[PDB]
RNA sequence: CGCGACCUCAGAUCAGACGUGGCGACCCGCUGAAUUUAAGCAUAUUAGUCAGCGGAGGAGAAGAAACUAACCAGGAUUCCCU
RNA sequence: GGUGAAGAGACAUGAGAGGUGUAGAAUAAGUGGGAGGCCCCCGGCGCCCCCCCGGUGUCCCCGCGAGGGGCCCGGGGCGGGGUCCGCCGGCCCUGCGGGCCGCCGGUGAAAUACCACUACUCUGAUCGUUUUUUCACUGACCCGGUGAGGCGGGGGGGCGAG
């Protein structure tokens, strides 16, 4: 079974495709959207096995976004209050970047339904995630 | 780190070799596991070696 | 001839150790014997031997064994046809004050008994005492009912500064069935005495003699 | 360190052909081995070559 | 540099052997649209007449899909494997030649999806297998299947080996060249 | 050059479809403080609460075990007594 | 987050070897013991390379001879070289048909007229891996400027110069 090599290949690490073709996005996200349709799924192992068939009325969108903690927005940083709610280097959001970047692909593109997502690349302050839509 | 390990296997010192994987995999039950799966692959490259 | 190399690592199988050792033509005897290395063997500091081993055959040089005396072993030496003295002078077989002229250890073993342990040199004298190895303490061997014991030459090993012992695993004229059982019961207590931190990356060699000492895993 | 006067060797000299000397005399230098090849320091040398030796 | 595995896929197969394989193909090519359908309309109008339903024999065809040339590649039912060059993620087809190292399958590397595409209605496939052919095309496809063999598998060795790309740009390499020149020119500068 | 495929990627008052916006009693995901309490006060408490943001439905989220257990064993989710 | 090149470094591999002292004649061979190893020149047998042709059963020629015949079986003999691997015999298991003070007599290193188990590393240092020293490389990164306008190689080449 030909997925079966890919699954155990992506598994695997340590070549360097992930390199190639990160760049094929971090530079396209950037002379076009950073939230952009792509026309096949890049893993149809991760794809099909999250649930995905390529019948017609499937889409996905793969969106960058940018990581880090999350410094807590207020003027000047220093946030009134007692001393135990001061604070504003270490934060960490509570939802994962992978849900981030689904929330944002979704709410873009009104008329088409999450079904879930998957990781294709971490560069050194961004993620390169794909979601999976379906047009309802 | 797979690799530095067969090396440091290679000069033989197992109680760092054991503590390289330990330090980078995580438990002691998965370095113990895994010092032996890359013994009997080293063994197998001596072993085809030689032949 | 003057060949010493074992380019050999050498893998075959750990119970196949019998079909490798037949280099033969050595129209004399050939002294098919065994050792290993020294290294992380400290000579005679923290690491020695005591394990036991019985061969079948008596190779070329002479495995037999004679008086003492200290009981139950005037009434051997009598039976298995040697001439029994208990002190009175150390002229059985030393190799100062002797009787006669054979080879310089005038045989490869000689046990002890329970009167005292330091008395094999004073009953039939020195010899493997001369070459710096001990007969006299570390024997395991009583033999009040057992003189095939010794005519199969109930043997051992043992610690020396020089490099080692050295002892035969067979010949290649009786079968490999011989050395297969030799090996596996002599080595396996040099397998647990010297494997605890020297891992076996080298091999035990056979000193697989005319001219091709060799080892084999 | 290593003996400055180790590789610096005597590289010949000479004058137009229409004096009476040709082969003046020598100067030591080094040779390539790092950044600073001979001959590119060579060049704009310039030396104190009188009549009265030549 | 792309790694072996990557660079495995740039060794691809001379031109007018690749027209004998395809050549071979356009005779064993899998039925299209309007095809199919009259094909088995007439079947049905068989099935009355005894001679001709769905279940009869059909001659030796094609396998494109990945999944099922791989299947019959493990299972050693292959005598020739061919594969598109250019595939979008390699990770697809990049283990595929080192399974025909390990069963002793024939396989080639051909320029192109598009190819494979028009060998069947659809517009691109990303390999493509003889299992069996008709006999008296066995030994045309013998000759092929050795002269691939020759290139493609005796030397696994090489081409595991290979590396590839490292390839410097034409400006660095007049730049290089300058001193390169330079240094091949005045070189014995010094009397040495 | 020219032709033809696949791939990428475009515009269109192209053909047919769809989403935003409101209400917010209940539900879901985030953010989320201070009065106040400790007779003072900062850890704690008030509180994962009011305020803020996003998203729906007739109910929503949950849900068929990477579970409880330690027994002579139970057996998805929710709700009440305990 | 990469590349090369050189210098300082560790080491795993890796083909080639081991002379001389404090007791005696050699080196009395890291060591084990053989008072006798043969390095087996060796009758030659176990037996390889020609002839000899039982199945003149195989048949290239073939398509029909006619045989050079190539062949596969299997065969009562070394026609001839023989340590081409290796079991008996004879001899000083050849110091005298090579060859090697006698180990055991030097109280030694385990003694070495001999089989010889080990390796002290220096044997080409290939050949890998790794820590450092700097020098450079550009493809991610960043920087400017423009309506992204002659960039890097070359050549015709014309001008004159020497």
């Amino acid at each position: 079974g030909a997925y079966k090599y890919i699954q155990e290949l992506w598994r695997k690490k340590q070549s360097d495709v992930m390199r190639f073709l990160l760049r094929v996005r971090c530079w396209q996200y950037r002379q076009l959207s950073a939230l952009h349709r792509a026309p096949r799924p890049t893993r149809p192992d991760k794809a099909r096995r999250l649930g995905y068939k390529a019948k017609q009325g499937y889409v996905i969108y793969r969106i960058r976004v940018r990581r880090g903690g999350r410094k807590r927005p207020v003027p000047k940083g220093a946030t009134y209050g007692k001393p135990v709610h001061h604070g504003v280097n270490q934060l960490k959001f509570a939802r994962s970047l992978q849900s981030v970047a689904e929330e944002r692909a979704g709410r873009h593109c009104g008329a088409l339904r999450v079904l879930n997502s998957y990781w294709v690349g971490e560069d050194s302050t961004y993620k390169f995630f794909e979601v999976i839509l379906i047009d309802p | 780190y797979e690799r530095r390990a067969m090396e440091l296997l290679k000069v033989s010192k197992d109680k760092r070799a054991l503590k390289f994987i330990k330090k980078r995999v995580g438990t002691h039950i998965r370095a113990k596991r895994k010092r032996e799966e890359l013994s009997s692959v080293l063994a197998a490259m001596r072993k085809a070696a030689a032949k | 001839m003057s060949s010493k190399v074992s380019r050999d690592t050498l893998y075959e199988a750990v119970r196949e150790v019998l079909h490798g050792n037949q280099r033969k033509r050595r129209k004399f005897l050939e002294t098919v014997e065994l050792q290993i290395s020294l290294k992380n063997y400290d000579p005679q500091k923290d690491k020695r031997f005591s394990g036991t081993v019985r061969l079948k055959s008596t190779p070329r040089p002479k495995f037999s064994v004679c008086v003492l005396g200290d009981q139950q072993h005037c009434d051997e030496a009598k039976a298995v046809d040697i001439p029994h003295m208990d002190i009175e002078a150390l002229k059985k077989l030393n190799k100062n004050k002797k009787l006669v002229k054979k080879l310089a250890k005038k045989y490869d073993a000689f046990l002890a008994s329970e009167s005292l342990i330091k008395q094999i040199p004073r009953i039939l004298g020195p010899g493997l005492n001369k070459a710096g190895k001990f007969p006299s303490l570390l024997t395991h061997n009583e033999n009040m009912v057992a003189k095939v014991d010794e005519v199969k030459s109930t043997i051992k090993f043992q610690m020396k500064k020089v490099l080692c012992l050295a002892v035969a695993v067979g010949h290649v004229k009786m079968t490999d069935d011989e050395l297969v059982y030799n090996i596996h019961l002599a080595v396996n207590f040099l397998v647990s005495l010297l494997k605890k931190n020297w891992q076996n990356v080298r091999a035990l060699y056979i000193k697989s003699t005319m001219g091709k000492p060799q080892r084999l895993y | 360190v290593v003996d400055p006067f180790s590789k610096k060797d005597w590289y010949d000299v000479k004058a137009p052909a229409m004096f009476n000397i040709r082969n003046i005399g020598k100067t030591l230098v080094t040779r390539t081995q790092g950044t600073k090849i001979a001959s590119d320091g060579l060049k704009g040398r310039v030396f104190e070559v009188s009549l009265a030796d030549l | 540099k792309v790694p072996p595995a990557i660079n495995q896929f740039t060794q691809a197969l001379d031109r007018q052997t690749a027209t004998q394989l395809l050549k071979l193909a356009h005779k064993y090519r899998p039925e299209t649209k309007q095809e199919k359908k009259q094909r088995l309309l007439a079947r049905a109008e068989k099935k009355a007449a005894g001679k001709g339903d769905v279940p009869t024999k059909r001659p030796p065809v094609l396998r494109a899909g990945v999944n099922t040339v791989t299947t019959l590649v493990e299972n050693k039912k292959a005598q020739l494997v061919v594969i598109a060059h250019d595939v979008d993620p390699i990770e697809l087809v990049v283990f595929l030649p080192a399974l025909c190292r390990k069963m002793g399958v024939p396989y080639c590397i051909i320029k192109g999806k598009a190819r494979l595409g028009r060998l069947v209605h659809r517009k691109t496939c990303t390999t493509v297998a003889f299992t069996q052919v008709n006999s008296e095309d066995k030994g045309a496809l013998a000759k092929l299947v050795e002269a691939i063999r020759t290139n493609y598998n005796d030397r696994y060795d090489e081409i595991r080996r290979h590396w590839g790309g490292n390839v410097l740009g034409p400006k660095s390499v007049a730049r290089i060249a300058k001193l390169e020149k330079a240094k091949a020119k005045e070189l014995a500068t010094k009397l040495g």
